């Protein structure tokens, strides 16, 4: 059934998954009109498919002339992300279609199960855990291919850069999700604590700087201490 | 008026023939059921004061041949049987009459109840569903699973209903997932409607045949089979009015005719909800929704 903490090593066995938050699909500015009332601008937003032991990040844009026309996009963008899902998996070979997605929000259980009736021995699943993925659009260059597109696109992105070179896929997935949990909680200060020393940068082919393992314990600590701190100045503790 | 004689009564037993039903006492004189209405079909059940478990009865229509009851203390039920023998039977049945030992089918003039549950109800169809073909009459009980649910385990004892799930390729025509799965109205109409029903009256009558086999014998697998069949209508944006109406009519006498007591396992919440206050057809079903809304509040 649905995933949490008691099965939280299954992200990281060698069956094939992944992850699809649809969070950032249906993105709107909400604005005045000149008769005072009120309307929606969409731009453009992304699906955010994962795979949790290997890190590609199936990023596919969501170019704003798909709503052109629609009604209900709340729940048109549900099916919009499971057709995308499924038209990813088929376009993958046998070998590489994953055995289980794991949807972020239960919503999305129903849409992706009926675009993938054609494929009933991979498994749709919920989960209980908060995942932070929908900061994903406060990864500076995530946010940027998505806002420049000028037509539907899938980007192909490493999440965890080359950390898998150094570090489990277990503990790549547990800084990642700090990493996000940091950025949802308080965008401006997570970020300083990114980039603050210059002398650390960002390879042109990498999301995320390129720390040391000690500094890695550094930025890993700065931002617990920010989740924590948020969560007293939003609780008063 | 036809008539089904009982050969004895040697255990007590709660006797239903169709809405009606009454207390027999072991071996109390009792030889069986006359004045039943020709043109129906008709169904005869059976509680064991001993074993209310196992509801069980036998689907028949008078114009198909003699039936009669039998206890057979070997199988431990009362099963009916067809006598071939034409003056046999009037001869045994002239006799119990003569003697009076026979309950009377007991309909009040007003009453189109049992017309109004089996309108569509046709045994020559429901011997496609309980399968057993050496015989005219047809045994359901309360255990008997569906096809359907066989998939998710003997088949001869199965109810072989028409097996519609939501979430199959069959109801979703492939590049109309969302618009199939939220306006189920190709399903209804083209699969359903048209190419296994054919026509309305047929899907009525097994939708009329489930709710039966649920109410009388409280067979789970007809009830999710009525109330299935049920929603696919109130999820079809696209409906003939003629079939909302006569559906309306359909369900009210159901709802009327339920026992109050059973409401809580017989009806899903779920599904009545949907189908009266969001679905397509939530506005049209102004009988069933008005009965619902007097009596069962609770679920709504
Ligand atoms: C062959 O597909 C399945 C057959 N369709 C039907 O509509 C027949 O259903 C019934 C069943 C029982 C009835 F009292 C009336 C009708």
């Amino acid at each position: 059934g649905a995933m949490n903490s008691s099965n939280y090593a299954e992200l990281f066995n060698n069956d094939i998954k992944l992850f699809v938050d649809d969070t950032n699909v249906y993105r709107v500015t909400v604005h005045k009109t000149f008769e005072g009332n009120v309307a929606t601008k969409a731009i453009n937003g992304c699906i955010f498919t994962l795979n949790p032991k290997t890190g590609h990040l199936f990023l596919k844009i969501i170019h704003t002339s798909v709503w052109a026309g629609q009604k209900r996009l709340s729940q048109l963008a549900k099916w919009k992300t499971a057709e995308e899902v499924s038209a990813l998996v088929r376009s993958l070979p046998k070998e590489e279609q994953p055995k289980q997605i794991i949807v972020t929000r239960k919503a999305m259980l129903d849409p992706l199960e009926v675009h993938m009736l054609d494929f009933p021995n991979i498994a749709i699943r919920p989960t209980e855990l908060r995942l932070p993925f929908s900061a994903a659009m406060s990864i500076d260059k995530l946010s940027d291919v998505v806002m420049k597109a000028t037509e539907p696109q899938m980007v192909l992105f490493n999440i965890y850069d080359d950390w898998l070179d150094r570090i489990s896929s277990y503990t790549a997935f547990s800084r990642l999700t700090l990493l996000l949990r940091a950025l949802k909680t308080n965008e401006e200060s997570a970020k300083m604590i990114l980039l603050s020393d210059p002398t650390i940068t960002i390879k042109s082919y990498h999301l995320w700087p390129s720390f040391t393992d000690e500094q890695w314990i550094t930025i890993e600590s700065q931002m617990r201490d920010l989740i924590l701190t948020e969560y007293g100045r939003k609780y008063n503790v | 008026m036809n008539t089904v004689p009982f050969t004895s009564a040697p255990i007590e037993v709660t006797i239903g023939i169709d809405q009606y039903s009454f207390n027999v006492k072991e071996n109390q004189p009792f030889h069986g059921i006359k004045d039943i209405p020709i043109g129906h079909v008709h169904v005869i059940h059976f509680q064991h004061a001993d074993n209310s478990s196992m509801r069980y009865g036998y689907w028949f229509d008078c114009r198909m041949g003699n039936f009669y009851i039998q206890y057979d203390p070997k199988d431990g039920l009362y099963k009916m049987m067809e006598e071939r023998d034409g003056a046999k039977f009037e001869n045994i049945v002239h006799n119990f009459k003569e003697r009076q030992m026979m309950v009377s089918y007991p309909k009040i003039d007003e009453d189109d109840t049992w017309y109004n549950l089996t309108e569509f109800v046709q045994m020559d169809k429901i011997r496609k569903i309980v399968r057993k073909d050496e015989n005219q009459f047809s045994y359901v009980d309360s255990s008997m699973t569906t096809v359907q649910e066989n998939e998710l385990s003997d088949p001869a004892h199965s109810l072989n209903y028409t097996v519609i799930n939501f979430k199959s390729r069959e109801a979703i025509r492939p590049g109309h997932e969302m618009e199939d799965f939220l306006d189920k109205s190709y399903y209804l109409n083209t699969v359903m409607l048209q190419g296994i029903f054919k026509n309305s009256s047929n899907y009525f009558g097994e939708l009329q045949f489930a709710f039966l086999n649920a109410m009388f014998f409280g067979n789970y697998g007809s009830s999710l089979q009525w109330h299935a069949m049920i929603e696919l209508i109130c999820s079809s944006a696209t409906v003939p009015k003629h079939m909302l109406d006569k559906l309306d009519e359909i369900l009210y006498y159901q709802i009327k005719t339920l026992p109050e007591q059973y409401s809580d396992i017989l009806l899903n919440e779920r599904v009545w909800n949907i189908c009266l206050y969001s679905s397509f057809q939530k506005n049209s079903l102004h009988n069933t929704e008005k009965i619902m809304e007097n009596k069962y509040p609770e679920l709504l």
